């Protein structure tokens, strides 16, 4: 548990989880505001 | 004490402390040399006894209904072969008070508590007579030997109060267990390649032996 | 002396202690890291069990459970394939009409416009056309619904779970000991008779009851949903008696020895099914039956526990003669104490086997509707060729590792190994000469043809019309094969393939399954090119193995270990003088050889076999026999093969084959990228990282794990792996895009 | 079909094979093979009842190989006449 | 019994003794060649060698040449052989010039295979080599002419 928490924070696993979260975020963002070549709000 | 197809390696670990010890181990499986998971000799003895007991039960039970299916008030809907009971649906089913799946899960809930308690006694012997179980724990103590727990439940009639009694009785038990085990194997293969049912099939064999094992050589189904 | 199960209880307790600690096996790693090089080492020596310790028992226990883990991975992959065929496929539509619907078992999500990859594969379905040939396997096994595929996927999932659990169990709870592994007699007895004998007998049992009747029904034209379920064919037997009358006697023929009464479904026809374009299933069943009998007898050769059998030591040490001294005496002791010897033998044999499989599968298509599925055929051949080549190179790698680490004449002396080590120089010199001669007289012919053609002198060219180099031996052999059925294989009706000859073209759905393949001068030239490339890669690998311990250059090469950068720029320069470096080259030359082989196959097939048949029997091939006249000069390969065939992939953009164009370009990129690692050295890079580190330190952002440039060996490893990835991937994209567009 | 057709050929083959095996005339479970010329005497460990050292491994082995030679002879003869 | 032995029984000289390297007939044959005729004047050995090599060079040049189909195939290919043999002589003369000097003795070994003295082979001197290459060239042009005379000039039934 403590050691599982440690292993889940080793560099490869920390980075894969981080990048999976980032990928999910970007994917959803472009799923809501697709085909965006500019910033049209202000 | 007489010996069958013994081995010098096999004889070493099979000297006679166990019932039915005939020194027959042509593949040398109860070797106390390589004891690990599920190959330890005590566990193999326990397994032989338990398989023999369940096989005696199932071997008088599988042949029963289709015997008195011929004698007595017992109807014919209650008179199936052992394979038509719903155990193998593609070979015949029945409509009991339940579904045959709830039947199974209820069966295995009951068998679950009985088997788990029995194992809890095998592993740490004498542990079931400690925790509360609606009373009834003083009877689940055990006797040090797993295959022979004894007590007020598993031995109410008190057979074998001296120990040669228990010796020859254990010998008879394991012998009848081996008999019932190979009887059940015969049931299985015979009900497959002849597909008749053992009791009725036995009656056809006793008509006259024209119908030999080779005759159903041809694997009707 | 006798053989038994011998185990140890709970050798290592399952725990999360060592997961928290990175490189626990290596003492130096366990402590922690000072620089960036430590991270690379952690991965490079993860599975080198024989250096984490010296105990053979521990090495072998680790090996056993790692094999279990690998089996679990394979099962998960299989279950994924079956589930995708069950859920995201058009397998039933394809089953209704095989030669119009394109198989595809993968769809994509519409996220960034990538749904264009969901192309029209027909059947009211839009997905990515697959080349795995899985539909053909499932059809040949008798699978008609997707319920069966679902059940298969779930069964393989629980099998993967079982394999993973067994891996945990046999390492942390009940781990065998050394005398159990070192028993190879019983192990061979069980793998020959039990794994291959019972396995193939069981498969023949499947085909006799499931695939034969169901495929009979499918080829009779029955709607796939109107076919009886397979278990019916077991319950009701007259269902089989209708298709196959001699299922009526029912196994009494098997014991009367009236085996001829089984001639219905146990045939020896040979050739192809004119309806499906595959081998006769009644032939494949008979084949597996005979295979089973053979393996079941063969797994009874070695003695285990009952006196009868063969002691492998006796067989080995019985073989010796006047040229080899005491040969084979001492090999049994070598092949049972070193895992690397076994690994290299098995790798060589498995690579050989994979390539034989590729050839035989292209020549005698075993699955229905496989031959006329050109994409599947091309992909299967190419994939198996690559796998075989890689395995064969690994064989050499591990032979060298053995020679460096485990070879010891003080305690384990063998005579043959010693003699070969003693005349390695003669061996390598003659192999060198053969490589040179073969390279001059195969590629030199191509250069001569190119200049003869460029100087407007085609009569002087080595071609079918100017100076013929006819492969008379191959022509003679294949004519002997064509005449075989009836003359010298009386029980066969058709020759074993249709590439032998006899006419008898077979087509399916207006496409050519097979026809006799002609061998001309271009075949001679390219076969000698093949011989040349194979000989050169053999030279590199054998030179690496034979000179792994010592040479006339550096006299103590074994003390430097199996893998190392160099021993300084002394004696003129000793760059890559190690055995590992020889494997690095062999991979380059293996790439060259396999690339030429698959190019030859693809061009020859698109030029002389594949194509479309028509009403008169006029066969228009993909390229009108342009291989016989254009493949004899390098300009022909560059123009008629690469430039011509390459147009399909370039025009892929804007369609559903766009991903292949993208992968074409990306593979070009990564291949070119490898050259940065393959042409440079780590000194320049260390000196550049120095100033980058300065830039970081100036802003208090320098890392504590000091960044080092990669090792010399790692740089070569990065360079060779990227090179192979790039080249193989660009060939993959080109082949797939071309054969899916023109096929 | 018993003692008339191929039953006699199968019997003579198997019968003769294990008749050899029990006696000398053939490699044993207790008899090792030198070069197919001479046979040494050894104890395989497993207990026998038979006076000549005929164990169950031996009966099964020579029974199997007699069956196979019987199968071969039967199929060949019925294939050419 | 073993067939492969170390050279002359010396196991520390870098070679071995095998059938191809040292079996009776193959030794007799190799010894009976002009190159290994040590006690013979180098000019005659060069003659024999040059005549054999010259004759050989005519065979492939003519048949595999670019004028094989033309009627001057024989004249052309034979002339090409003459050009090649002359080039070989140039390679031989410059080799002898670079590697030898008159005032120096023969670099050939003095010992035989049994350990007896023997006169060092004179072919390895300066003018020994010069006599040999002169004989070789004379023999080579003579061989080409002889082979070139046989066919074309005379019908004489071949192939
Ligand atoms: C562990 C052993 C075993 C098992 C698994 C079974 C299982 C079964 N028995 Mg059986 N039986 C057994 C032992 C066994 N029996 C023994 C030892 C005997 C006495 C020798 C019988 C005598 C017997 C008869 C007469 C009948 C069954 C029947 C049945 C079937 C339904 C029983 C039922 O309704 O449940 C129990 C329901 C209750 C309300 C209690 C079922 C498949 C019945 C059947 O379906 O006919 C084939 C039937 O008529 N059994
Ligand atoms: C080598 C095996 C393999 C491979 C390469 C793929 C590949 C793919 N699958 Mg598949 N699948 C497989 C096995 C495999 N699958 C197995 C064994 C099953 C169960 C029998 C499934 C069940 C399945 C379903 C139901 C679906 C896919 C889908 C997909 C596609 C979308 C990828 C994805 O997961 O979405 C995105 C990836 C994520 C959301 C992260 C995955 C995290 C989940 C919770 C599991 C991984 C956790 C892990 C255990 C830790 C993709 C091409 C989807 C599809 O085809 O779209 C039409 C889809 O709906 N798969
Ligand atoms: C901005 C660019 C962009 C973006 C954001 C995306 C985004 C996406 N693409 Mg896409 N793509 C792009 C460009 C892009 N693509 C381009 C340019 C191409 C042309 C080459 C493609 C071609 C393409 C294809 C062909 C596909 C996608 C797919 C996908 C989707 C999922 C990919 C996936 O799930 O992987 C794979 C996910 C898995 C395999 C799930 C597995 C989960 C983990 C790995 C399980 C591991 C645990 C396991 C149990 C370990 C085993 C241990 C064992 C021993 C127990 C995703 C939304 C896929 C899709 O649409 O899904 C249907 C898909 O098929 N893309
Ligand atoms: C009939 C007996 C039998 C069978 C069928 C097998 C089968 C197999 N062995 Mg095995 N083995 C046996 C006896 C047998 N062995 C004996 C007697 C010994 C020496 C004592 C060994 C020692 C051995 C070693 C050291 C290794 C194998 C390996 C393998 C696998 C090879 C990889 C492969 O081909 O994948 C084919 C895949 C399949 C056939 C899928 C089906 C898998 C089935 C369920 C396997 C079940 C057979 C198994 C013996 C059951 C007994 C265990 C039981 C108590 C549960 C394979 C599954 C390799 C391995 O372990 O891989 C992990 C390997 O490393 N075997
Ligand atoms: C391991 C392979 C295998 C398995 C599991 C089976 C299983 C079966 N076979 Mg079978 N069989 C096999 C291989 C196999 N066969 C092969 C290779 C042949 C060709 C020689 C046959 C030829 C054969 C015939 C002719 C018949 C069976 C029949 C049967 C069934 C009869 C049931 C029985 O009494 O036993 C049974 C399910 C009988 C049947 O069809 O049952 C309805 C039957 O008549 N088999
Ligand atoms: C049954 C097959 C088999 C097995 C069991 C082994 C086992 C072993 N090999 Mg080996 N080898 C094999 C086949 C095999 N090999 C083949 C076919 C080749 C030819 C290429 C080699 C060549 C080879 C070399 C040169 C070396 C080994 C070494 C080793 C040992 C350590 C491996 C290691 O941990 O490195 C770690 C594993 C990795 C770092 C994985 C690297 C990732 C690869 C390169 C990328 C693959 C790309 C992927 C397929 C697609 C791209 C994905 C990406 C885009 C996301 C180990 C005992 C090493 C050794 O020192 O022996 C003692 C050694 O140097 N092998
Ligand atoms: C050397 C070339 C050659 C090859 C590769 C074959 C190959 C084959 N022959 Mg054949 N045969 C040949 C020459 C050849 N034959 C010649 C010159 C003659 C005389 C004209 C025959 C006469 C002949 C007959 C009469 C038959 C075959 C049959 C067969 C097939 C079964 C093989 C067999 O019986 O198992 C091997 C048998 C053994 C006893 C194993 C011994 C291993 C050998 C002797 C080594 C097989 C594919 C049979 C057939 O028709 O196939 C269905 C068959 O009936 N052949
Ligand atoms: C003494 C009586 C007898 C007689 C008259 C026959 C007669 C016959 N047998 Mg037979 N056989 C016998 C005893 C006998 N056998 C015994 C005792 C056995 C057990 C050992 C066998 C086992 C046996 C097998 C396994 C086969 C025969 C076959 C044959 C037939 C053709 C074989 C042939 O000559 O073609 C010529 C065969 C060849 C030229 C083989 C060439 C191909 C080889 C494999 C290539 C060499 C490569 C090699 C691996 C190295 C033939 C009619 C074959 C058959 O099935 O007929 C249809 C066959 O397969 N027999
Ligand atoms: C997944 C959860 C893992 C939980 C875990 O490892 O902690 C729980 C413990 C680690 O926790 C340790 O437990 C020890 C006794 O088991 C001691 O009590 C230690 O004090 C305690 O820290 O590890 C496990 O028991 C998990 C075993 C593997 C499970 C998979
Ligand atoms: C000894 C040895 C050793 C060596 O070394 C080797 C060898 C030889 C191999 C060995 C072995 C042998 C043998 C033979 C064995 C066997 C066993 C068995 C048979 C078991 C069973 C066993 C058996 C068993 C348990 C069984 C049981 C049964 C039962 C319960 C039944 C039940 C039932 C009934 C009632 C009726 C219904 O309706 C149905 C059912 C539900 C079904
Ligand atoms: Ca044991």
């Amino acid at each position: 548990m403590r050691d599982l928490k440690t292993y889940l924070s080793v560099a490869p696993v920390a980075s894969t989880l981080w990048f999976a979260a980032l990928a999910g975020l970007l994917i959803e963002i472009n799923r809501f505001f697709p085909d965006a070549l500019t910033f049209p709000f202000f | 004490r007489p010996l069958w197809f013994a081995s010098k390696q096999s004889l070493s670990y099979l000297d006679g402390s166990l019932p039915g010890d005939y020194g027959f181990d042509p593949l040398g499986l109860s070797d106390p040399e390589g004891t690990g998971g599920f190959i330890e000799p005590r566990w193999l003895a326990y397994g032989e006894v338990i398989n023999g007991r369940f096989a005696m039960l199932g071997a008088v039970g599988a042949i029963a209904p289709e015997y008195l299916g011929k004698v007595g008030l017992i109807p014919q809907e209650t008179a199936l072969a052992w394979f038509q009971t719903g155990v193998i649906p593609p070979a015949g089913t029945y409509n009991y008070w339940a579904d045959n799946y709830t039947l199974f899960v209820l069966e295995m809930a009951l068998m679950g508590f009985a088997e788990h308690r029995r194992f809890q006694d095998w592993a740490k012997p004498g542990s079931m007579g400690k925790q509360y179980f609606l009373g009834l724990e003083k009877g689940f103590g055990g006797s040090g030997n797993p295959a022979y727990p004894g007590g007020p439940f598993f031995n109410p009639l008190g057979f074998g109060k001296d120990e040669k009694s228990l010796k020859e009785l254990k010998l008879k038990e394991v012998k009848n267990g081996r008999l019932a085990m190979l009887a059940i194997l015969g049931y299985f293969i015979q009900g497959l390649v002849t597909g008749v049912g053992p009791y009725q099939n036995l009656l056809d064999h006793v008509a006259d032996p024209v119908n030999n094992n080779v005759l159903t050589s041809l694997k009707f189904h | 002396p006798e053989v038994k199960i011998l185990v140890d209880r709970d050798p290592i307790k399952t725990s999360f202690e060592q997961w928290a600690k990175p490189g626990h096996f290596s003492r130096t790693i366990a402590k922690g890291p000072d620089t960036t090089t430590w991270i690379w080492n952690l991965h490079a020596d993860a599975h080198d069990f024989d250096s984490h310790t010296s105990d053979l028992e521990e090495i072998s226990r680790k090996v056993f459970s790692a094999h279990f883990g690998q089996l679990s991975i394979i099962f998960l992959w299989l279950s994924g394939m079956y589930f995708h065929g069950a859920r995201f496929s058009n397998y039933e539509a394809w089953l209704n009409d095989p030669t119009h619907i394109r198989p595809s078992a993968q769809v994509v999500w519409p996220i960034v416009g990538q749904e264009i990859l969901n192309g029209d594969v027909g059947g009211g379905f839009r997905g990515i056309q697959i080349t795995s040939g899985f539909f053909q396997i499932w059809r040949a096994s008798g699978i008609t619904s997707e319920l069966q595929l679902y059940c298969t996927a779930i069964g393989a999932l629980v099998f993967a779970a079982l394999m993973l659990f067994a891996g945990w169990f046999h390492y942390h709870k009940a781990a065998p000991k050394l005398v159990w592994f070192q028993d190879v007699e019983s192990m061979l007895n069980h793998h020959l008779a039990g794994l291959l004998g019972l396995g193939s007998l069981s498969w023949a049992g499947h085909q006799v009851h499931v695939s034969l009747p169901i495929n009979q029904f499918l080829n009779a034209g029955v709607d796939p949903k109107e076919i009886p379920l397979p278990h019916e064919f077991i319950l009701n037997r007259d269902l089989l008696a209708q298709l196959y009358p001699s299922f009526a006697e029912g196994a009494t023929p098997f014991f009367t020895l009236n085996w001829s009464k089984y001639a219905d479904f146990l045939t020896f026809r040979g050739g192809l099914d004119p309806l499906t374009g595959g081998l006769w299933l009644t032939d494949i069943a008979h084949h597996h039956l005979a295979i089973a009998i053979l393996f079941l007898i063969a797994g009874h050769m070695y003695r285990t526990n009952w006196g009868i059998g063969h002691g492998i030591k006796d067989i080995l040490e019985a073989h010796k003669g006047p040229f080899t001294g005491q040969g084979h005496k001492g090999l049994y002791e070598i092949l049972t104490t070193s895992w690397h010897a076994q690994l290299s033998i098995n790798l060589a044999m498995l690579g050989s086997l994979t390539i034989i499989v590729a050839h035989h599968m292209y020549a005698m298509p075993p699955y229905p509707y496989l031959a006329t599925d050109y994409g599947t055929q091309l992909s299967l051949f190419t994939h198996h060729m690559w796998i075989g080549g890689f395995l064969i190179v690994g064989a050499a790698a591990h032979a060298a590792i053995f020679m460096v680490r485990d070879y010891d004449p003080t305690t384990r002396y063998n005579d043959l190994l010693d003699r070969v080590l003693r005349h390695r120089d003669a061996i390598i010199s003659h192999l060198n000469w053969v490589c040179i001669f073969l390279g001059f007289h195969s590629f030199g012919l191509y250069i001569h043809n190119d200049t003869m053609s460029a100087l407007g002198r085609p009569q002087d060219m080595f071609s079918d019309t100017a100076i013929q180099l006819q492969p008379v031996f191959a022509q003679w052999i294949q004519n002997t094969h064509a005449l075989a059925p009836g003359t010298t294989a009386p029980g066969a009706t058709t020759s074993t393939s249709l590439t032998w000859g006899g006419g008898d073209l077979v087509s399916v759905g207006g496409k050519v399954a097979l026809l006799p393949i002609p061998l001309g001068t271009a075949d001679f030239l390219v076969h000698h090119i093949h011989a040349f490339t194979i000989h050169v890669t053999v030279l590199i690998l054998l030179k690496g193995v034979l000179f792994a311990r010592s040479s006339r250059l550096i006299p103590d090469k074994a003390n430097l270990g199996f893998r190392f950068p160099c021993d300084g720029p002394g004696r003129g320069g000793t760059c890559q003088v190690s055995a590992w470096d020889h494997v690095f080259l062999g991979l380059f030359w293996m790439y060259n050889a396999i690339s030429v082989v698959i190019f030859h196959f693809s061009w020859k097939m698109q030029s002389d076999v594949w194509g479309s048949i028509n009403d008169q029997g006029v066969v228009t091939h993909i390229t009108g026999g342009n291989f016989a006249q254009s493949s004899i000069t390098i300009n022909g390969w560059l123009r008629d093969f690469l430039w011509a065939q390459a147009s399909q992939v370039i025009q892929s953009y804007g369609s559903s084959l766009s991903a292949y164009g993208l992968f074409f370009l990306g593979a070009h990129f990564v291949w070119a990228f490898s050259l940065m690692f393959l042409f440079s050295g780590r000194g320049y890079w260390q000196e550049l990282i120095e100033s980058i580190v300065w830039a970081h330190n100036k802003l208090k952002v320098a890392p504590a794990t000091q960044p080092r440039a990669l090792s010399i060996v790692q740089g070569r490893a990065v360079g060779v792996t990227h090179y192979l990835l790039g080249g193989i991937a660009t060939t993959w994209a080109f082949f797939l895009a071309r054969i899916i567009a023109v096929g | 079909f018993i003692g008339s057709p191929t039953n006699l050929i199968m019997v003579t083959s198997t019968s003769l094979m294990l008749f050899a095996g029990r006696f000398g005339l053939a490699p044993s479970a207790n008899r090792k093979a030198t070069a197919g010329l001479k046979l040494e005497a050894r104890d395989s460990g497993l207990q026998t009842g038979d006076p000549a050292g005929f164990t169950l491994a031996d009966t099964l082995a020579c029974g199997v190989v007699g069956h196979i030679i019987g199968v071969g002879v039967v199929l060949g003869l019925k294939n050419i006449g | 019994y073993q067939v492969v032995q170390p050279i002359n029984g010396d196991p520390f000289i870098g070679s071995l003794e095998t059938p191809v390297t040292s079996s009776p007939l193959v030794a007799w044959y190799l010894s009976n060649l002009p190159g290994y005729r040590t006690a013979v004047n180098p000019l005659l050995r060069g003659i024999e060698v040059g005549l054999a090599h010259g004759f050989l060079l005519v065979g492939p040049f003519v048949k595999a040449g670019p004028l094989r189909n033309t009627e001057i195939a024989g004249q052309a290919g034979s002339l090409a052989a003459g050009g090649l043999v002359v080039i070989l002589s140039i390679c031989l003369t410059i080799y002898g010039i670079s590697s030898f000097n008159e005032g120096d003795p023969s670099t050939a070994p003095s010992l035989t295979l049994t350990g007896r003295k023997k006169q060092p082979d004179q072919l390895q001197t300066a003018d020994g080599w010069a006599k040999f290459t002169g004989g070789f060239f004379f023999g080579g042009i003579s061989g080409v002419t002889w082979a070139f005379f046989l066919l074309y000039v005379l019908d004489l039934p071949y192939f």
